[PDB]
């Protein structure tokens, strides 16, 4: 099999500034007709890969002139002259010279932006899920900038370690932003047994870290 | 209008078949080389196998690792394209894609369909609100959700307003839980001021077993 060796496998670029992207070949891409049969895709979040260059330099149908694929033979990149928020996702270069196809690692583009602090937003157990026997407390961060975020859990002053589960968005195609929630598990004779539910929240946007909590019962 | 209409995944325990389909709407099946790709959740992307068109004697070619387990054909009568997977292992759980290359849709992938390989059983969720309160309100913008609780298999839909709400939307990926089934909250920040007044409702729809449920939030 022929293997397709991406470098980076991650980069973060700035709009407006380039990003480039190599791949190389285990075997000759090279065509008789000048062209290679190599291949480039990006796949966005929440989406299917999508074409953006084939036969090494040709732009796929509605691909922009800032992205441009060159190399030959076995040495190949893909360049994006001018990088947008948009741009975000994982890039994959494809050889489609004979079976199997063969594509690169990844390369995931980041969309650098300014720090962002996150908006912190605390949701108790909902009463219809109290009503089912459980009880799940959801710790929002929304739209900050870098990912890096650190949530701490509190109840009645004492940290929890273990029973918590966090999730967090992909790049935002738009605003360059992440989103995390973290949540809570207890069952409902822990929750009833406590009145503090406490989020904490680290980030290099918060000059000091964030703290978001409720008296259950309103108390 | 040209379209790829993927289905036959779904849930399939270890050891079991699954037969999935390709079915092209607006372009000529039998005149393209159709290509299946999977990916595994976080994961790269891996041919599995292809089937060349009627004027290329319909050849087929299939990857190493489905070790004869694959069985690539098209029903040109249904303009249809079957991928056939037995003695399925849990290393096959993925996002699997047919990809035309051809005169339409060249290079073009379809929006996949997801096999998972697992002897759990299907499980519906639970769909609890996620209220908004001055405890979720941050100046004069509020935050609301949908707590989607305890599902398996993958994958969950929600929307808003019946796709009328998108700006200020996260849907967040699935945690699979310590009991092994999968959990997510979908999220809205909309102005405070429209609390009162707005109605938001999330549309969940769980697939695999049945369940849709519209659930409207409400403020306290």
């Amino acid at each position: 099999d022929i293997v397709m060796t991406q470098s980076p496998l991650s980069l973060s670029v700035t709009p407006g500034e380039p990003a480039s992207i190599s791949c190389r070949s285990s075997q000759s891409l090279l065509r008789r007709d000048g062209h290679n049969d190599l291949e480039w895709y990006l796949q966005k979040p929440g989406q299917s890969p999508q074409p953006l260059i084939y036969l090494g330099s040709t732009r796929a149908s509605g691909v922009p002139d800032r992205f441009s694929g060159s190399g030959s033979g076995t040495d190949f990149t893909l360049k994006i002259i001018r990088v947008e928020a948009e741009d975000a996702g994982t890039y994959y270069c494809m050889q489609n010279k004979q079976t199997p196809l063969t594509f690169g690692q990844g390369t995931r583009l980041e969309i650098k932006r300014t720090v962002a602090a996150p908006s912190v937003f605390i949701f108790p157990p909902s009463d219809e899920q109290l009503k089912s026997g459980t009880a799940s407390v959801v710790c929002l961060l929304n739209n900050f900038y870098p990912r890096e975020a650190k949530v701490q859990w509190k109840v009645d002053n004492a940290l929890q370690s273990g029973n918590s589960q966090e999730s967090v968005t992909e790049q935002d195609s738009k605003d360059s932003t992440y989103s995390l929630s973290s949540t809570l598990t207890l069952s409902k004779a822990d929750y009833e047994k406590h009145k503090v539910y406490a989020c904490e929240v680290t980030h290099q946007g918060l000059s000091s870290p964030v703290t978001k909590s409720f008296n259950r019962g309103e108390c | 209008e040209v379209q790829l209409v993927e289905s036959g995944g779904g849930l399939v325990q270890p050891g079991g078949s699954l037969k999935l389909s390709c079915a092209a709407s607006g372009f000529t099946l039998s005149g393209s080389n159709v290509h299946w790709v999977r990916q595994a959740s976080g994961k790269g992307l891996e041919w599995v196998g292809r089937i060349k068109r009627n004027a290329e004697s319909d050849a087929t070619a299939y990857a190493a690792s489905m070790r004869g387990r694959l069985t690539i054909s098209r029903d040109d009568s249904k303009n249809t394209a079957f991928l056939q997977m037995n003695s399925l292992k849990s290393d096959d759980t993925a996002m699997y894609y047919c990809v035309i290359r051809g005169d339409v849709y060249n290079r073009q992938w379809g929006q996949g369909t997801l096999v998972t390989v697992s002897s759990a059983s299907t499980k519906g969720p639970s769909v609890f609100p996620l209220a908004p309160s001055s405890k979720s309100t941050s100046g004069g913008t509020a935050a609301l959700g949908c707590l989607v609780k305890d599902y398996f298999p993958e994958p969950v839909t929600v929307s808003w307003n019946s796709g009328a709400l998108t700006s200020g939307v996260h849907t967040f990926p699935a945690v699979l839980q310590s009991s092994g089934l999968y959990s997510l909250s979908s999220v809205v920040t909309v102005p405070s001021s429209s609390l009162g007044t707005q109605t938001y409702i999330c549309n969940v729809n769980h697939k695999p077993s049945n369940t849709k449920v519209d659930k409207r939030v409400e403020p306290k």
